[PDB]
């Protein structure tokens, strides 16, 4: 696993072409994430 | 020390983050290549995922950002979805659940759009979709993505295509 940047806890990726797309993040340590919702779904088939 | 807690569909907790499931689908620049082809989700179910040893782990990495950051942890609700989900919800994310391709280097990434962590629950790039069908865009399999607590702290922002 990389570093984050130096004076930083992690990375926001910002959409800069697709206007309707939202931010991304990174972070570098496990313990900075907790999946609170396991979540089960089926993507649906547009009518 | 993971256990499992199903939450009632008339629980305004259910309600609150199936609502940021759907609400988040976006439309993908693939065509839907990656993650299939679809506007909207059929939620199954919704678990609370319960593990005091990872739980404090959590908290305890907060606080130490939260006091390197004027207080604040800049605490966001994000989702991931990944092939490790299993792992995950049972041992905690660690560098075994990073990207190590991913655009900003080798680390653990989650998505504000549902549907973007949707793209990597059968692996980067879709892999080569279910285990059953082989189908990136499977309407039949169930698929399960962690709508999960990060810290971001101090976050460098990039500008990025
Ligand atoms: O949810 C994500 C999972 C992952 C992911 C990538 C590689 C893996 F091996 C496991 C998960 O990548 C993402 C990239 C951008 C936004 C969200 C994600
Ligand atoms: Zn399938």
């Amino acid at each position: 696993m990389a570093h984050s940047p130096p004076g930083h806890h992690s990375v926001t990726g910002r959409p800069s072409v697709n206007g309707l797309a939202l931010a991304e993040y990174v972070i570098y340590r496990g313990e900075q994430a907790y999946p609170e919702y396991l979540i089960t779904y089926q993507i649906m088939r547009p009518e | 020390g993971t256990i499992l807690i199903d939450l009632s569909p008339d629980d305004k907790e259910f309600q609150s983050v199936e609502e940021e499931m759907q609400s988040t689908v976006r439309e993908h620049r693939d065509g839907g290549h990656a993650g299939g082809i679809f506007n909207r989700y059929n939620i199954l179910k919704i678990q609370k995922v319960c593990n005091k040893k990872l739980w404090e782990r959590y908290t305890h990495r907060r606080k130490e950002v939260s006091e390197e950051n004027h207080n604040h942890a800049n605490e966001r609700m994000l989702f991931h979805g990944s092939p490790f989900v299993n792992a995950i919800i049972h041992k905690g994310f660690d560098e075994r659940h990073a990207y190590i391709g991913g655009m900003f280097g080798a680390g653990i990434y989650f998505a504000e759009n549902s549907s973007k962590s949707n793209q990597y629950v059968y692996g980067i790039g879709g892999g080569t979709g279910c285990p059953v069908h082989k189908d990136r865009s499977c309407y039949i399999c169930h698929r399960q993505l962690l709508f999960c607590r990060v810290t971001l702290g101090k976050s460098f922002l990039q500008f990025s295509a």
